[PDB]
RNA sequence: GGACCUGGCGGUGCUUCAUAUCCCUCUAGAGGAGCCUGUUCUGUAAUCGAUAAACCCCGAUCAACCUCACCACCUCUUGCUCAGCCUAUAUACCGCCAUCUUCAGCAAACCCUGAUGAAGGCUACAAAGUAAGCGCAAGUACCCACGUAAAGACGUUAGGUCAAGGUGUAGCCCAUGAGGUGGCAAGAAAUGGGCUACAUUUUCUACCCCAGAAACGAUAGCCCUUAUGAAACUUAAGGGUCGAAGGUGGAUUUAG
DNA sequence: AAAAA
């Protein structure tokens, strides 16, 4: 069951491990908190490879850059 | 490779042609109508994704570019519009899937493209020469290829082994009594690959070998020599340099068989045990070897050929269909006047039932061997097999089956000589035939029925011919040993009235018959 | 909507209605009566309309011990084809 | 050639779905949210209602492929009540026998 | 036109190997098969269908290719490729004591040209916990952090490991998990004090 | 009055084979199915693809021949095999029919992504098992 | 016809010797059942009816049995009694009939000088090739009846049994459970039982008290109800053994009532080890080595519940 | 896609190598309605002519 | 070839769905459909790696189109790196 | 008009039967209360068929949005498939079926009798029926040999469905065809079916029926919340106080 | 209200 879609040849430590992809976000806060969020949905998600996973986190990472005015005007700042 | 329903089973060499070529039409007509359309042969359901399952391009595909939108062009009227494309954007035509392609499709154009391409581009010239004498090599150009050898030579450059065999089969093509000379270009070209420090190929040692052959009859030892050179090389001669050699030796060699022998040695030498893909007639040397081997009466050429055919490696067995047909028929007929009847009939179900019907000769020397054999009893199915076949030796063949019962006598179990005899002469009268139809008569009266016997006679008495002096006698004599003179009257009246020898003989028969009995 | 071509004697049946109660009791008149010809009768195994040579089934296929090339049937040739139908 | 144009609509539509389904996805994850303030989730809501219609899972209606009927459709074999049990006499459903006890 | 040819029947003979007739599952062709069997339901007055044109012989599919002596053929011609199996883990006791380890495998099959399979990603790692170097508060803080997925009558641990399409990838997840969880039994953190 | 399939009799002159002749309640009794494969079965996908594509394969091949079946079509799904099995009257050239034959081949095997090995049945005449 | 039956002979028989050349045996020693063996292995048939299924046995017994002509090139026919339609039957009447003047004129002349069942319709249109009724049927069956009343010898006898067939087994008795020893086990056997999905093992001890013990408890705390005491006592108070037996059991599935109805047929099977067959047979002309097969019945569709149908209007 | 199907049906109807009888009858009653004199009218005229 | 097996056999499951008859007012007349499902599973053991896939692929040459399959090994392993004494 | 034959019918006669059928009779239900879902109606521009034994939680196993074959407003004419209509016809069909039908005959081809008329052909201590197929039986499956399931024709109802799916006729194809928004799903009154109750054989704490206590239950309506959806107006459920009418239903009916 | 070399 592993003839041809083998993930581009993957290991475990690119579908468990995705510390090494959130630079652009705080430590402790809501945002934090919805990224771990869909971080932990996206690592129990057996359907989507890993370029994928990056591609949401990177819109999702722009989207929240973009509209920065409702951030601040949350009594809380956006890193 | 057909299939396995008993009403579409293959009866002769004939049958299997016509299916084996409807299924390549089929094929053909099926990636036509795949490429007409692409657009309907594109999702793809599967998983492994097989490489086979996708059509083929045409078209170009880039339209701004010069050298590569002209190997497009050319590789995926399309040579001739690559080149004006290559002419009109400036784009230098390389000796690589360009001349050998212009070659391909069309010999003047293809020379005429190759001059304007050396004239107005001075890249590599080796190459260029070899394509330009590989393509005169087809259209009978001497000088052409002189020159080429010349201009690659003097380039500073090593001689490709193509254009020196190229030109020295248009050399050795058109050679009218030479000896020498051969081997005076077979000198220089070793000379010239010593000085160029490289080894002589197998295919130009081959082509050497068929030209040399294709010029005298008596012309085996350049072959031989070639073929000799080739195998001291390194690796394995090509066949189709032994073929030549056996061909020309057989040609020569009527009175001793000495360089036919010569020729299978070192064709088994060459390629006996593995059948290693070097050559371009490696089934010839095995067919010229079992003819020589069935002409010869050999059992040691015979069975080198059978175990070096498809006991091992099923490659230089059969090239074709008609050498196919050939040697099996070659190899039947050695095998029915070699050994007695049970090789015989081993290599009747091996061959005519596992490939095809037979032909003339060889469905002669099958009904000779069984016949000398007491084996007469499957004639019917041997005729079918030669009538289907063959709407021409039909007759003959059936005439030969039937010769085998028309002299004897009456037996007690020969009821499947008379059965093939009556089944002959069924086919023989619904084809579309005199001495058919006597003999016909004569088995009929040799077998033992009476009825049969006089529809025979019935028969044959109407084809402007009366029977033999024998038959007369015979059936005479029956008529007088049944109270009953009218069949020798009626044979007397056939006999006087078609304006035969026998008549006053016949005549005294008739009055004794009808007097006495 | 596709796949719903049936075979040809269905078609048949459903056209000419032979098949039910109108024809047990004189509800209909003898002569208002459709009837039925054969459609598939003059037509080779591979008749086209655009006219491709097939040499397994329209022109023969072994020519004097050789083969035909497929080709293409012009526009005279489909014209006369289709007076002739 | 087709004859019903529901069919064609619904294929479109399941079509146009497949094509937009990202977006829709990020929009359902940023609505069902307990955290983060309600101006995100109210201009996500306009954005999701300006977007134009027949883009929607929502509007997939599971009908047949041979008869194209809006009610009563099996969701195994994509068919209605009657083509199975035709093609079920008929006898191309290896397995699927009538019921005997 | 029309023509007539006999069949297989009466051409072959009688001394002649079964699976050089039928090598592949063939889909039973009346014509090289000398067995005129009958199948079907016959009428009260009546003989029922032969093996000519039979229905029921071409739909049910036929064994006629796994002869006896074919079989034992076949069975010895693939000795070369087979691997004798060691005498020292002949029982289950030093088999569990030397290898106490258990990698499950879900391999199906697809009606189809489909290869892939939505439920051949789970690979459940059964080890025994009865063999490993555990104490008492290392035990009870890895028996802590498991909570259900470990049996408390037959001690095997069952961890059930399925977030990747590939397996390779959740056995090392796997084995990482585990070795995480053999860290941490032998740390002690600075609320393990107010148990 | 529940009619299936069956052939309705009327007078004595319909030759009726062994497929028409049976209701289906006798399928797994006295008849039996034309395919067979695994995607009936519970617990697998991959099932209206599979009628999908033997559906149209029962419509090409009744279209491409004009009344060359004398019953139905016996496919069997074996992973990754369509073997066909099906039943040619003797009423042609054994040319057109090998053509013919080929040319399904390559084209179910080109476009099913499947090796594709047809296997026919040459029958005399029409099948007939009573006079229903 | 003839000569089809002989070509259908002679495949059978080419096929049996292929048979037999293939599966590695002997020509001689390969009998009908191991034809039908054979058959049975290599065509997997995967269908209900029998019928149906891949029978190549004998051909004389699937071909039917076709009638010989009675009449011969001249035309007149064989047997005398051929111009009505029913030759073989009159001809057996007729016989039979000579036969009962025969021992008439026997038994007067004696006088002066001084299990089974017959056949059926059936039987004997199959076994006379030939098509009857019944009142004729009924005649012959009488007339048999009123023979075997008169004396008739040995000759009349295998004559009246060559027509009559052989009835069935009738005996109907229990089966004695043996005592089984398992590690000193005196009074020890074990039986089962299922009524309505209810499965129960009884384990008889002779040597014990007088309780039950289901699943290691006591039967009271299991059935608190009456009904379920009074079903288990009902066996040992049939048999008279009340507080002399310390049984188990062990019974998994089904409600109270269908438990207590497999343990009482249970510990009723068991309870025929130590006993004689008269008390056996007491018990079961009463009720009790039987089984119930009042199994719940499927409902059926457009209905309310198996046998309730909906309110069907008239009006 | 559907579609596709149907345009492979048709082009392979009009190449001969499908012989579809429902079309094929589709096209005789056209003919025959057409014949009998009541066809469809060009583009552009009917209600206003 | 020395593999030593049993037999066992695996309760079946039939599954039976109702469906309408006719397409009208015809609720009272109901027809139903089953689904045989059967089970049969063996249980090889004592086998190395080249016999299991010998052994796979001798059942894999010969599989009807009829049935599935459900390969289900447990493979063996003795100890991982880290396991032992291993500090991170 | 007289005479003969068949069918239907006779509140037409004799005999034997109806095993849930007729009571003498047994059990559970509708018709009496509320809600939901079908018919028709009310103002409106807001759908179609069924509408007596053989039809009603009917086509639908889903009317919020596609699912609306209904309408109003804004547009298009290869208008979207080399075409088509979701316009009107089952009183043109194929196909899927229904009570009669909880059965025993339909019945290719001959012979005889009505002087060779429409027609009929029965008698086993026998005065003219043998007879291809269809129907029961014969058979498959569940716990067998009981029973159940599954089968059950020729025809009647111009019976249901042209809106399972295709097709025949009339009309259009600068339209009855197609692309976007909204509305028709609220009750003056007549009506079939299903669900919830009508006491001490009821209910609560816990308990899967050895206890204790209260001399039975919620439709609908108000607010909020939870899971999904682009929008909660009825569809699913829960929380908070209030909560109809009913101390066992008459003519008229069904199942066991 | 007669019968695709
Ligand atoms: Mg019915
Ligand atoms: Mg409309
Ligand atoms: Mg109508
Ligand atoms: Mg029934
Ligand atoms: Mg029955
Ligand atoms: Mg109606």
């Amino acid at each position: 069951n592993e003839a041809g879609f083998d993930d581009d040849g993957s290991e475990f430590h690119e579908h468990i491990f995705l510390e090494k992809h959130l630079e652009s976000f705080p430590k402790q806060g809501p945002i934090r908190h919805f990224m771990e969020l869909v971080t932990c949905g996206l690592s129990k998600n057996p359907y989507l490879s890993v370029k994928q996973k990056v591609e949401h986190i990177e819109w999702f990472r722009n989207y929240f850059n973009e509209k920065k005015d409702i951030l601040k005007e949350s009594n809380i700042q956006f890193n | 490779v057909f299939q396995d329903d008993p009403y579409l089973m293959p009866a002769s060499s004939l049958e299997s042609r016509s299916f084996l070529l409807a299924k390549k039409s089929g094929e053909n007509v099926a990636k036509f109508i795949i490429n007409s359309y692409p657009k309907y042969f594109q999702k793809d359901i599967a998983e492994p994704h097989i490489p086979c399952l996708m059509p083929e391009y045409f078209e170009p595909q880039i339209k701004d570019i010069s050298e590569a939108a002209l190997k497009e062009r050319i590789e995926l009227e399309p040579s001739t519009d690559y080149h004006f494309q290559q002419t009109g954007q400036s784009e230098a035509l390389e000796e690589e899937n360009d001349e050998t392609s212009r070659r391909k499709a069309g010999t003047w154009r293809a020379k005429n493209n190759a001059e304007r391409i050396f004239s107005l581009m001075p890249e590599k010239n080796e190459h260029s020469y070899c394509t330009m004498i590989r393509g005169m090599v087809k259209h009978r150009a001497y000088e052409q290829a002189l020159n080429l050898y010349t201009e690659l030579l003097n380039n500073r450059l090593h001689a490709d082994v193509y254009t020196f065999n190229a030109l020295i089969e248009a050399t050795v093509c058109a050679i009218n009594e030479k000896f020498e000379e051969k081997w005076s270009k077979i000198l220089e070209l070793l000379r010239h690959m010593v000085a160029q420090k490289v080894k002589p190929n197998l295919q130009t040692f081959n082509t050497i070998l068929k030209c040399l052959r294709r010029f005298h009859v008596f012309a085996r030892s350049p072959a031989l020599q070639v073929l000799r050179e080739m195998k001291a090389i390194g690796i394995e001669p090509s066949l189709a340099t032994y073929h030549h050699i056996i061909r020309l030796f057989d040609q020569p060699g009527d009175p001793l068989k000495r360089s036919s022998f010569i020729i299978y040695d070192i064709m088994n030498e060459l390629m006996g045990k593995r059948f290693s893909p070097k050559d371009p007639d490696d089934d010839k040397f095995f067919q010229s070897a079992m003819s020589i081997c069935s002409s010869l009466r050999d059992l040691e050429l015979a069975y080198q050929v059978h175990g070096l055919l498809k006991t091992g490696d099923n490659w230089k067995f059969i090239g074709p269909d008609q050498h196919r047909n050939f040697y099996y028929s070659k190899f039947f007929d050695l095998i029915c006047l070699m050994e007695q009847i049970d090789v015989t009939l081993k290599w009747y179900e091996d061959l005519i039932p596992s490939a095809y019907f037979p032909h003339s000769q060889t469905m002669i020397h099958l009904l000779q061997a069984l016949d000398v054999a007491n084996r007469l009893e499957v004639i019917p199915k041997i005729w079918k097999d030669s009538k289907e076949y063959g709407h021409t030796f039909r007759s003959d063949l059936r005439e030969e089956i039937l010769m085998l019962m028309a002299r004897d006598k009456h037996p007690p179990e020969l009821q499947v000589a008379f059965a093939d005899c009556a089944a002959d002469i069924k086919s023989a009268y619904e084809s579309q035939p005199a001495t058919s139809l006597n003999c016909i008569a004569i088995l009929f009266l040799r077998a033992g029925r009476t009825q049969e016997a006089w529809k025979m006679l019935g028969l044959f008495r109407k084809h402007n011919k009366i029977p033999r002096s024998e038959l007369l006698n015979e059936l005479m004599d029956s008529a007088k040993v049944s109270n009953s003179p009218s069949q020798a009257i009626e044979v007397v009246e056939l006999a006087s009235a078609f304006s035969l020898p026998i008549c006053e003989g016949l005549t005294q028969r008739v009055m004794s018959d009808f007097a006495i009995n | 909507s596709f796949f719903t071509k049936l075979t040809a004697d269905e078609l048949w049946k459903g056209a000419l209605a032979e098949t039910g109660a109108g024809a047990k009791k004189g509800r209909g008149k003898r002569t208002k009566k459709k009837k039925r010809k054969d459609l598939n009768r003059g037509q080779i195994i591979g008749e086209g309309r655009y006219g491709f040579l097939w040499p397994g089934l329209n022109v023969p296929l072994m020519k004097n011990g050789a083969v035909q090339t497929i080709a293409q049937r012009s526009k005279e040739e489909q014209e006369k084809v289709e007076a002739d139908m | 050639h087709y004859v019903d144009w529901r069919m064609w609509r619904d294929v479109k539509r399941r079509k146009m779905a497949y094509e937009y389904a990202d977006e829709r996805l990020r929009i359902n994850s940023l609505r069902k949210n307990t955290i983060l303030p309600k101006i995100l989730q109210d201009v996500a809501d306009e954005e999701i209602a300006a977007l134009p219609r027949d883009s929607c899972p929502v509007r997939i209606r599971n009908r047949c492929v041979m008869t194209s009927r809006p009610r009563g459709v099996k969701r195994r074999w994509r068919l209605s009540r009657i083509v199975f049990r035709h093609l079920a006499d008929h006898g191309q459903l290896s397995g699927i026998q009538r019921a005997t006890w | 036109r029309r023509k007539a040819l006999p069949p297989r029947t009466e051409k072959m003979a009688v001394d002649q190997d079964w699976p050089s007739v039928y090598p592949v599952a063939a889909p039973f062709k009346p014509s090289a098969v000398p067995l005129p069997v009958r199948m079907g339901y016959p009428v009260k007055k009546g003989v029922p269908m032969a093996k000519e044109g039979n229905l029921e012989l071409l739909k049910i599919p036929n064994f006629l290719h796994l002869t006896p002596v074919a079989i034992k053929k076949h069975c010895e011609a693939l000795k070369d490729f087979c691997t004798e199996w060691p005498a020292a883990l002949d029982s289950d006791e030093k088999c569990e004591k030397h290898f106490p380890i258990e990698i499950d495998s879900t391999d199906y099959v697809s009606s189809g040209p489909s290869v892939r399979n939505p439920r051949a990603r789970v690979v459940v790692l059964r080890v025994k916990l009865s063999s490993l170097n555990l104490d008492d508060h290392a035990k009870k803080k890895l028996i802590k952090l498991v909570g259900e997925r470990y049996c408390k009558t037959t001690d095997v641990l069952t961890i059930k490991t399925d977030r990747c399409p590939l397996r390779r990838q959740n056995y090392d997840y796997a084995v990482y998990l585990l070795t995480v969880l053999y860290h941490e039994s032998w740390n002690t953190e600075e609320w393990e004090k107010s148990k | 009055k529940n009619r299936a399939a069956r052939v309705r009799v009327s007078k004595g002159d319909k030759p009726v084979t062994y497929e028409e002749a049976h209701a289906p309640h006798y399928i797994a009794h006295r008849k039996g199915w034309l395919s067979l494969h695994t995607g009936n079965l519970d617990g697998e996908d991959h099932a209206a693809e599979r009628t999908v594509e033997d559906v149209f394969l029962r419509k090409f091949m009744w279209g491409t021949f004009p009344g060359c079946l004398a019953d139905q079509l016996v496919l069997k799904r074996r992973g990754n095999q369509l073997e066909i099995c099906a039943v040619v009257l003797r009423q042609l050239s054994p040319h057109k029919y090998y053509f013919l034959v080929g040319y399904s081949e390559t084209l179910l095997s080109y476009f099913y992504k499947c090796p594709v090995r047809l296997h026919l049945q040459t029958v005399p005449s029409k099948v007939v098992y009573k006079y229903l | 016809t003839e000569d089809f039956i002989k070509k259908q002979i002679e495949e059978f028989n080419i096929g049996k010797r292929h048979l037999a050349n293939m599966m590695g045996e002997d020509p001689e020693t390969f009998t009908q059942e191991d034809i039908d063996r054979a058959i049975a292995y290599l065509f997997p048939s995967g269908l209900f009816e029998k019928r149906a299924r891949p029978v190549m046995k004998h051909p004389e017994q699937i071909f039917p049995r076709q009638r010989a002509i009675q009449w011969g090139e001249d035309g007149r026919p064989f047997h005398y009694l051929f111009y009505t339609g029913k030759q073989s039957y009159y001809s057996l009447m007729h016989d039979v009939y000579g036969m009962l003047l025969n021992l008439e004129k026997h038994q007067s002349h004696l006088q002066a000088k001084s299990g089974s069942r017959w056949l059926i319709k059936e039987e004997l249109e199959e076994m006379l090739v030939e098509k009857l009724s019944d009142l004729d049927y009924m005649q012959f069956i009488r007339l048999l009846e009123k023979l075997l009343t008169s004396q008739c010898g040995a000759a009349e006898e295998e004559f009246v049994q060559r027509f009559r067939r052989s009835v069935t087994l009738e005996s109907k008795k229990q089966l004695i459970e043996p005592v089984q020893y398992d590690e000193q086990g005196m009074a020890f056997s074990k039986s089962e039982g299922k009524r309505k999905t209810a499965k129960a093992e009884a384990i008889v001890y002779k040597h014990g008290s007088g309780r039950i013990k289901v699943n290691g408890i006591d039967y009271q705390l299991y059935f608190p109800i009456t009904q379920d005491r009074e079903q288990l006592m009902f066996p040992f108070h049939f048999v008279d053994r009340l507080g002399k037996h310390d049984v188990t059991c062990t019974v998994s599935g089904g409600g109270r009532s269908a438990q207590a109805g497999a343990i009482r047929l249970a510990m009723a099977k068991a309870l025929c080890s130590f006993v004689t067959e008269d008390e056996v047979e007491w018990m079961r002309q009463a009720g009790l080595l039987t089984t119930d097969p009042r199994v719940r019945e499927r409902k059926k569709p457009g209905q309310e519940g198996a046998r309730r149908k909906f309110t069907w209007k008239k009006r | 896609n559907h579609h596709t199907y149907a345009e492979l049906m048709q082009t392979l109807r009009f190449l001969g190598l499908y012989r579809d009888e429902h079309q094929d009858f589709m096209d005789e009653q056209k003919r025959l309605k057409k014949l009998r004199g009541k066809e469809k009218p060009k583009k552009g005229e009917g209600k206003r002519a | 070839l020395g593999i030593s097996i049993k037999v066992h056999e695996p309760p079946r499951k039939i599954e039976r769905f109702t469906l309408l008859q006719s397409v009208h007012i015809y609720k009272k007349h109901r027809v139903q459909y089953e689904m045989r499902t059967l089970y049969r599973c063996l249980e090889l053991e004592h086998l190395t790696g080249s016999t299991a896939d010998v052994y796979l692929e001798y059942i894999q040459r010969n599989l009807p189109e009829g049935v599935a399959m459900e390969v289900t090994k447990t493979q063996l392993e003795q100890l991982p790196e880290h396991i032992k004494e291993p500090i991170w």
